[PDB]
């Protein structure tokens, strides 16, 4: 048997430290390895979308309540329309959201998609195998509609439980989502279309067309690894890549917390519906929350007092229901505007704000269809193994004061490396590995004081 | 019912919630227990007094 | 008779499919057609600010309610504050807003400004006819403040109806505005002034006053277009953006959206005011919704009953609407980040970020005053004719496998014109418009397999 729990300190870890430099050269820290990572994101779009029958809701229908009920009419209807708004505010975010998400052109799909990737978000020609991952895990009710209420009637299953046939005794009504998901699953299979090309320019109306690798390679250049590295690589990288990509088969787990924010999601829903449920057997201290128990135990002079109790307890429970609906839908807008922003950064292009996307600069991003929303996920790079080298802040002839060079995307360093005769030597930003330092690889500036004086061998400008 | 609602004669057009039907009721089915049964048997035998 | 409703699928429009091709060239996707065209957006910045009396809205004079209400005058005190906090927020609000948009320096404005662009947002010195277009089609009641009291008051029409005449019988305290609707037009008009330009490195210290076309093509220019074409289609560029501007016209009607939200900002306004006065003929189960009835009605011992009742119900709404209005305020003041936040980037500045404006990629964006906010009318840029070409990721000189260069903003198609005697030709990446490859347009690059072997001739490098 276990133990005494254990107290312990919360531990910190400390950054690596880097020490400063106190002349014209200084410390510089480089990674010398890097993996592939993801991180993943749900963001809520929709709230369920329900009516309430504001008479079924309150009685049965017997008609002691229809004569008193005619003095609260007018409430009732301040309940439907309140809801009828919020019900159609979701529908607006909806549409909203997808004018921006569709593309106006794209790349047909195709299985064996970007070649040595494994790409297991292609969909079964569909949604895709990831989302069905993700719904199977999901322990959301069985949907009605068609067939709908004849699986709620006599001719069924003694032990289904479902709010969903509550709801044709509650008066509830839930109202089926704005979009049928074969049309939402066109609109992302747009979106995996749309990759390539995301560089060349802002890619505003152009479209690269060009294999999914080959947009990797590219943003690749975009974060500082120069394409030296890139070339000799390319497997190894395809590799990395896969490897993060296959840890999201066992993503699915409540450890992950994006996966648990679905499932809270979910059960914000269900939550909502059943309090209601509840209160229908909530008497006020009226006789009985039965209307037919309370008109067959009393003279109707008394009947109809303990009648208007339960009434007034009925619509203030309802009352306080649309209030609690109309935070959370405006909730909702607000998140499915952070949505949109993201789908035209993080998804439909590189971005270099950090923050936003996984904590490991960008590359390229992914979103798929999840209950009440989207569920994004990242693509990130993470360094390893960094390493001090001596670095300058530029290099200049010193014959000629006038010619100074800095490097581009990367910096000089002292070279380190036996296949360069150079006393100096590139390296990008993102990854160590030397080079020679030619003209590509720089830019000319005006003169320094913090500059090297170069007495022997410079190639860019020869002189 | 609709025109009611908005106390107009002249409602927006939408899809619009209505009240639903309150099914319909069939006859009576009640179970009670039964055999009473009036020990009246005496009079069947032996001679009346 | 009109027909029955037909029951119809819902359309979705599929991409324009792009075939992926294998090897060292690939098909790209171009524009040969564009047109101007605009979106709105409504921002709302304010709410509207209003006060109560709980001495007033409760009871009226009456001294037997007045001393009732004594016992009760703490839950006044907490109403007033938390209004009066509520006014306090929205004037900063208002502040904040302002700093953003005033500028150090601008251009004075005159009319005939911006050439052969229409620009009918001039003002007719004033405000301008676009906001008074707004206004017209507002259907709000007449204003406040001046003469204010005196259309309250028999002299007047009978045919008012002004709730602002109800502002006097139910306690109803409207504070005014703080911006002042001519300095509101000052503002607006300083904005104006800051156009020509944004371009030319930061833009924030210096002021560029150049003529208005010239800051449109340099912000076409921004997106890609060649020079050479805005050239020669100088005035189709006018006559293309004029046609956008005249649809504003149009642009007000109860289908545009943005239109329509403005309105919905002030039916709320008034729905909450229209709230407490219906309030005031509620009963509570009271014999009378009048103080003064009940009283004299009724002995002082059993009065005082009905007050009670009464009174407590007027407490109860007041509460309710207090904290309504701190929601509302609260939303109000999130929303205004969010304008300032366009104003110090999609008005400001040309952005690249695609997402915030309208969806044409971004090109000059304009703001004019609207009730309780800000609306937004985006210029944007709509890519239609699409045509494929072939096109090299980019060139190298076959006799030297290091001269390698790539496009700039563009990119090397086949020549299909037959100005060109040169195999290969650079294009504008929003627009078809193949021209010479230049030193101007190129730029050298790292060698990479995907590069066409070019044995002739190549004029960048020449050699
Ligand atoms: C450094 O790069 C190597 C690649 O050569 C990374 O891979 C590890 O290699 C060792 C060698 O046996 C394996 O045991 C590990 O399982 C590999 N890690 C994996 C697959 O994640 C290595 O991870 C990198 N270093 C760091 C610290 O990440
Ligand atoms: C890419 O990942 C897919 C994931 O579907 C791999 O396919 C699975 O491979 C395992 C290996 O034992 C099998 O057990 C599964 O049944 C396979 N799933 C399917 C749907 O076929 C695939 O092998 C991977 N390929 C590469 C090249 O990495
Ligand atoms: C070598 O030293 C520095 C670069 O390492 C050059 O810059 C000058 O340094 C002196 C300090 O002795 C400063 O007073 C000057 O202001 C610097 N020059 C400029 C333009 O700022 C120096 O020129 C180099 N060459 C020599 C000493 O011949
Ligand atoms: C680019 O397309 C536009 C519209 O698609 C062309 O504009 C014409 O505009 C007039 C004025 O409204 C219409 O009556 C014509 O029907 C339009 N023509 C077409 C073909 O739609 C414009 O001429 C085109 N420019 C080109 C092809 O250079
Ligand atoms: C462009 O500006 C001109 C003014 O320079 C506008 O022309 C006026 O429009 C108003 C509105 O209908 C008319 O009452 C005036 O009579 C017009 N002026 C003249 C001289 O006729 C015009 O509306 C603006 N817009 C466009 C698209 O041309
Ligand atoms: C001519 O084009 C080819 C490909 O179209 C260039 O690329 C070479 O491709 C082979 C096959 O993979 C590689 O083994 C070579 O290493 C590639 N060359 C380089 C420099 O990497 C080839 O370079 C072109 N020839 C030139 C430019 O002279
Ligand atoms: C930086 O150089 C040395 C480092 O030991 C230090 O003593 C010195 O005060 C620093 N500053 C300058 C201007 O040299
Ligand atoms: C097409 O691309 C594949 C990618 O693996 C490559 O192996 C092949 O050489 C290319 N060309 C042809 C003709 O298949």
């Amino acid at each position: 048997v276990p133990g005494e729990m254990r107290l312990a300190s919360i531990a910190f870890n400390h950054p690596i430290q880097v020490d400063q430099l106190n002349s014209s050269y200084f410390k510089l820290s480089i990674p010398t390895n890097f993996s592939f990572g993801v991180t993943q994101e749900y963001i809520q779009t929709t709230i369920q979308k329900v009516t309430v029958d504001c008479k079924q809701y309150v009685c049965n229908g017997f008609q002691k309540c229809e004569q008193l009920l005619r003095e609260y009419g007018q409430f009732c209807s301040k309940i439907n329309q309140a809801l009828h708004g919020a019900n159609l505010r979701q529908d607006d975010s909806v549409r909203n959201l997808f004018a921006s998400v569709k593309s106006s052109q794209s790349s047909p799909i195709i299985p064996g998609f970007g070649g040595d990737f494994n790409l297991t978000l292609l969909e079964p020609v569909a949604r895709s195998a990831i989302e069905d991952l993700l719904f199977d895990k999901v322990t959301i009710a069985d949907p009605g509609y068609m067939q709908g209420y004849d699986d709620c009637m006599q001719q069924g299953p003694a032990s289904a439980r479902d709010l969903i046939c509550a709801q044709y005794v509650a008066g509830y009504k839930v109202l089926p989502p704005l979009m049928d998901v074969n049309m939402e699953a066109a609109y992302t299979s747009s979106l995996l279309g749309s990759i390539a090309g995301v560089g060349w320019t802002a890619g505003l109306s152009s479209f690269a067309a060009i294999p999914f690798a080959q947009s990797i390679f590219y943003r690749l250049n975009g974060v500082g690894i120069t394409q030296q590295v890139l070339s000799e690589n390319q497997k190894l990288i395809a590799n990395k890549f896969n490897q993060a990509l296959g840890a999201m088969q066992t993503g699915f787990t409540t450890t992950n917390e994006a996966f648990h924010k679905v499932q809270d999601a979910v059960n914000n829903n269900a939550q909502a519906l059943s309090k209601l449920a509840s209160e229908l057997s909530n008497t006020f201290g009226a006789i009985s929350a039965s209307i037919g128990d309370i008109i067959q135990r009393l003279d109707p002079p008394e009947q109809d007092a303990q009648i208007d109790r339960l009434i007034n307890g009925r619509l203030t429970t309802l009352n306080a229901f649309v209030a609690q609906q109309l935070v959370r839908s405006e909730s909702a807008a607000l998140s499915a505007q952070l949505a949109k922003d993201k789908v035209n950064e993080c998804v439909k292009a590189q971005s270099k704000r950090s923050g936003f996307c996984g904590q490991g600069t960008h590359i390229v991003s992914f979103v798929v269809n999840a209950p009440n929303g989207l569920y994004f996920m990242h693509v990130g790079y993470y360094p390893s193994n960094h390493i001090e080298v001596v670095s300058a802040y530029g290099l200049c002839d010193a014959a000629n004061p006038t010619n100074c060079i800095a490097p581009v995307n990367g910096y000089f360093i002292k070279t380190n490396n036996t296949r360069i005769v150079d006393e100096w030597s590139y390296t990008g930003s993102s990854f160590y590995a030397p080079e020679p330092i030619t003209s590509l690889n720089t830019k000319y500036v005006a003169p320094q004081v913090t500059y090297q004086n170069i007495s022997t061998n410079l190639p860019p400008p020869l002189l | 019912q609709l025109h009611c609602s908005y106390e107009s004669f002249d409602v927006e057009s939408g899809v619009y919630s209505v009240s639903s039907f309150e099914a319909k009721p069939s006859g009576s089915v009640v179970e009670q227990a039964e055999g009473v049964e009036c020990d009246f048997s005496p009079l069947l035998s032996g001679t009346p007094p």
